[PDB]
RNA sequence: CCCGAGAAGGGAGGUGCAAAGUGCCUGAAACCUGAUAGUGAUGGAACGAUACGGCAUGAAAGGAUCUCUGGCAUGAAGGAAUCAUUCGCGAGGAUGUAGUACGAAUGUCACUGCCAGUGUCGUAUCUUACGUUUUGAAGAACGGGCCAGGGAGUGUAUCUU
RNA sequence: AGCUUGUAGUCCGUAAGGGAGACAACCCAGCCCGUGGUUAAGGUCCCCAAGUGUCGACUAAGUGUUAAUACUAAAGGGCGU
RNA sequence: UGUUCGGGUCGAAGCAGGGCUGUGAAGUCCUGUGGACCGUUCACAAACGAAAAUCCUGGUAAUAGUAGCAGCAAAGCAGG
RNA sequence: CCCUAACUGGAGUCCGGUGAAGCUUACAUUCUAGUGCACAGUCUAGAGACCUCUAGGGGGAAGUGAAGACCCCGUGGAGC
RNA sequence: GGAGAUCGUGAGCUGGGUUUAGACCGUCGUGAGACAGGUCGGUUACUAUCUACUAGAGGUGCCCGAGGUCUGCGGGUAAGC
């Protein structure tokens, strides 16, 4: 419904921020993607996300492993969160643009903070057997991204 | 370095367990096959094959076969080995069949009160006989 | 309750029924020497099956003297290289490797498996092993061998398979002398096995992946009205109320095949050199044609085609000298017909 | 003004004492995301109490003859060691040394810069939740997923004290 | 019959703490808080604080290593000792 | 509520965490947040204290990125 | 049925999207025996146990669903 | 051969019997109805959280770094009868 504060506030001088505002994506898959890309350079994070969206690269699923098989290569359970990857890539593009506007250089910046926040839920319903209607909700996700040029 | 030749198994085990719990030394026990168990041979063999063949395969007791492992297990039952003190004590104990090559020529000791010549009869077996009748190669 | 009895479904002698840890069979026991020094094992590659017409020479058999059709397994047996000599020391805790000398010159394709040992210490390594034997530190000697599948065409691999083989000799000094004779040479299957003798075959069996208890353990299906109540290929019960657990002896789904198995008393019916003698019209299906020297083993052998089959002299053979088989006809008709 | 397909949203920048930014005052908990401290892939379970330690913290609101470490004096109950003699078959006992040295604590003099507290983990001892129904509850008896809020001896008349 | 129904005492119920492996009611003990000391029941080979204690015998069966105990097998026999 | 004596935009109530006191019910103070009200003496009242009622209302977990999105009409592909 | 085999389509399995519900005081890697309201993952003494994940059929959780409809009791009902 | 495993085993099956509502026969009862007789008919719920097991993986521990070959503490076997 409104704007949101960030969990972490980097210093304005050498840091850029962006917020994906209540996207209709999976909070669990986006949480896994944010766990994967935090700490990476912005360019390498973009390349990794493009590979994931292209199915050339799986993200490890260490917290929400149910429903995921093991992936080839040195990995346990992992998936290809296409929708979450696309939304997080849009947020990363916005943060890189904000860094450029600040006068900073996104080519030399790092994703120091990438977190999700569950937003307000849009409540739907799933009609069931025997006269029962159960929920089917639209979960929204806020994506917090902070780029910094120092570590 | 304790020489287990001609020593009562339980009395040697009690002595060594108390020494390990006095927490200042590493104990080596050699010639574990030569330790003595008092009582008739039939009774000791019966009780050791009952203990050897007891447990469940997925769960149960895995009673060892080697005489050195049997002696370590006997000491294990006189320690709080599930506790940090007992785990430390078990980590400082080494039991051997015969003499290991490294300990060869080292000066050994014997517990006088665990000596088998204090027994009043000839009803005893050596630990090695029990181990080899349980099918242990050593 | 008055109970009907049934033997237990399957054998618990091969539990856990897991995947073999290697694609090569490992021998846990070696028989006793009964003659001159020689390798106790050989390794070939399974080609396929055919059948022969031979005169039944088996003593006391009902069909002795007349023509019988005998299924055989053809196994390609190119010469193996003796790669190393390994000496073992026996103590209370069992055998330990104490020394190894590698042959000076080894095949270049061996690099596909391991970095090649250099042409360094062979005289001094051998004299070290001789000293260890003289001082009583050595209990026995084994030969490290590897296959050279590059000469084969139905087997696509060029990387050798390395395994330890026993040496059969009356004394440890004789074993060391023989091993030094054979070190770095190429040994033919005729230098290990003779025609008409029994051998033990070991291989990793055919892999079937994950299989249900009906196929894996041979449990009964649900019968009659139970066949269509929803549990047809499932075990009837997982356990009793007490003990409150599923025993490991209850038949369950899991890996089937691709296990190590040893067969006993498989008779060698022919040692051949010309692969045209056994290759059928149109070739062996999915394999091709035999090129080098081969061996005919009576009956079946574990493993599919192209698996490495390890042959060792028999460990529990009963019959004495069997003789040379009189193979009247080797079937070369199309296996594809 | 920049990014964005954008009449979304975000960033930057403003307004205002304060974002209080439109279902917008304050803005708890459950729940969820992240960070920090401790711990952690050889490990045993009413999740704590008690004692002692490791690590972290210890700004305010707590101590400054307070904390640490010692000396000296007085010290209740209790009370040795060692040695001598004697008794006992022996393990040992008795008598003397000795109601001494010591001893909770109470004072006093120096030394010291921590201590109290808090979080987490470890070692030691103890404890099988809570409410209820029960002779008997850790029960394989009943009740509660969790948190917030609501949730049960009141009035009239009359008698008695 | 760990059954049922009486009676006297004492307990649990409503009884901590200490000890019996654990133990509603068995033993010590009834218990304000803190510290020091000495004991009780019970224990002293190790687990586990304190005896590999003393004297005199018995047992060869791992018998036994089980106060009360709902938690511990008889009649009968033994040129076993 | 009556009554006595107060505090508050130089920051009330509330909230999160902490210090001290009290056997305790609790009280008080500190830091932050908050933006307008709050206490206290002696008395008096009550719609006065919750962990429990398969309690009620709201909010929200685990289950779980799981079941389902198949069975009765298996329908889509190329190019633009 | 002896005695099952092969094959076909739909599920399942694996991937993308979408996306619930039901058991839940807590803890929880167990196994044996005893004990205990005499049917214990948690008590006692032992025996085991490195953690995480996937698939799988349902041994156990006296699994979940429902204040037992059988029996008795209630100076409770209803119909006949 | 016999017996134990909640007279093992319905979150495995079955449903013939017993143990609902319907009806018939005999008997009993004035009757409604009943019978420890007989007879015909009569719905078998759940997507597995934990634990256990069967198999398959990813780690961490051990460890010059890596690879290969072995050993065998142990586990299992009825591998034969
Ligand atoms: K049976
Ligand atoms: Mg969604
Ligand atoms: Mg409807
Ligand atoms: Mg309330
Ligand atoms: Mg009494
Ligand atoms: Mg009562
Ligand atoms: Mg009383
Ligand atoms: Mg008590
Ligand atoms: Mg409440
Ligand atoms: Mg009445
Ligand atoms: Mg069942």
């Amino acid at each position: 419904m409104a704007r949101i504060n960030y969990s972490i506030n980097g210093d304005p001088e050498t840091t850029s921020k962006a917020m994906g505002s209540e996207l209709h994506i999976s909070p669990k898959k986006s949480r896994e993607v944010c766990c994967k890309i935090k700490g990476m350079k912005a360019s390498e994070a973009r390349k990794f996300l493009e590979d994931v969206i292209a199915m050339k690269q799986a993200v490890p699923f260490k917290k929400h492993h149910d429903g995921s098989g093991h992936r080839k290569g040195p990995m346990a359970a992992g998936k290809y969160p296409i929708s979450a990857s696309k939304e997080i890539l849009k947020v990363l593009k916005n943060a890189e643009s904000n860094a450029e506007y600040k006068g900073l250089e996104p080519a030399n910046m790092y994703i120091i903070h990438a977190a999700i926040q569950r937003g307000r839920v849009i409540h739907g319903f799933m009609p069931r057997a025997r006269g029962r209607a159960t929920p089917k909700d639209t979960e929204t996700v806020n994506i917090e991204m902070i780029l910094s040029e120092v570590r | 370095v304790i020489d287990a030749k001609g020593l009562i198994l339980g009395r040697l085990a009690s002595s060594v367990a108390k020494q390990l719990l006095s927490g200042d030394e590493k104990v080596y026990i050699i010639n574990a096959e030569q330790a003595i168990i008092s009582g008739s041979r039939a009774a000791t063999l019966r009780e050791y094959r009952e203990t050897r063949e007891r447990g469940a395969t997925e769960f149960g007791p895995y009673f060892p076969k080697r005489p050195d492992r049997i002696l370590k297990r006997t000491i294990r039952g006189m320690l709080p080995y599930k506790r940090a003190r007992g785990r430390d004590a078990m980590s400082r104990l080494k039991v051997y069949v015969g003499v290991p090559y490294e300990l060869k020529g080292a000066e050994t000791v014997t517990i006088p009160d665990a000596d088998m010549r204090l027994l009043s009869s000839s009803r005893y077996v050596e630990l090695g006989e029990v181990s080899q009748k349980m099918g242990s190669k050593f | 309750m008055a109970s009907i009895h049934r033997p237990k479904r399957g054998s618990l002698a091969f539990s856990p029924r897991k995947r073999a840890k290697s694609h090569i069979p490992r021998f846990r026991a070696w028989p006793e020497a009964t003659g001159e020094p020689k390798l106790q094992s050989f390794a070939g590659y399974k080609v396929g099956m055919t059948h022969v017409i031979m005169v039944d020479d088996t003593k006391n058999s009902l069909t002795q003297g007349m023509e019988i059709s005998v299924p055989v397994t053809v196994i390609e047996t190119p010469a193996i290289r003796v790669a190393a000599i390994r000496a073992y020391a026996e103590d209370s805790t069992g055998e330990k490797a104490i020394a190894e000398v590698w042959a000076a010159d080894l095949d270049p394709e061996l690099k596909r498996r391991i970095p090649i040992p250099a042409a360094g210490n062979q005289a001094e390594a051998l004299e070290n092993i001789g000293k260890l034997i003289e001082e009583g530190r050595v209990s026995d000697v084994r030969a490290v061998i590897y296959t050279l599948p590059k000469s084969l065409t139905g087997v696509p691999k060029k990387v050798p398979d390395i395994m330890e083989s026993g040496i059969s000799a009356r004394d440890l000094g004789t074993k060391f002398e023989y091993s030094k004779t054979i070190l770095g040479t190429l040994v033919s299957v005729t230098d290990v096995f003779k025609n008409g003798t029994l051998v033990d075959t070991a291989a990793i069996t055919i892999g079937k992946g994950t299989q249900g208890p009906v196929k894996r353990w041979g449990i009964q299906l649900m019968k009659g009205k139970h066949s269509r109540q929803g549990s047809l290929r499932q075990v009837g019960t997982l356990g009793a109320f007490n003990p409150s657990r599923v025993s490991w002896r209850v038949p369950q789904m899991g890996q089937m095949g691709y296990h190590q198995r040893t067969e006993f008393n498989k008779r060698i019916l022919k040692i051949g050199s010309d692969g045209e003698e056994v290759t059928p019209e149109g070739g062996f299906i999915n394999y091709g044609l035999v090129r080098g020297d081969y061996i005919l083993i009576k009956g079946s052998v574990p493993g599919p085609s192209k698996r490495l089959i390890r042959l060792r002299d028999p460990i529990r053979a009963k019959k004495a000298d069997l003789g040379e088989p009189n193979i009247l006809y080797i079937s070369r008709e199309s296996k594809q017909g």
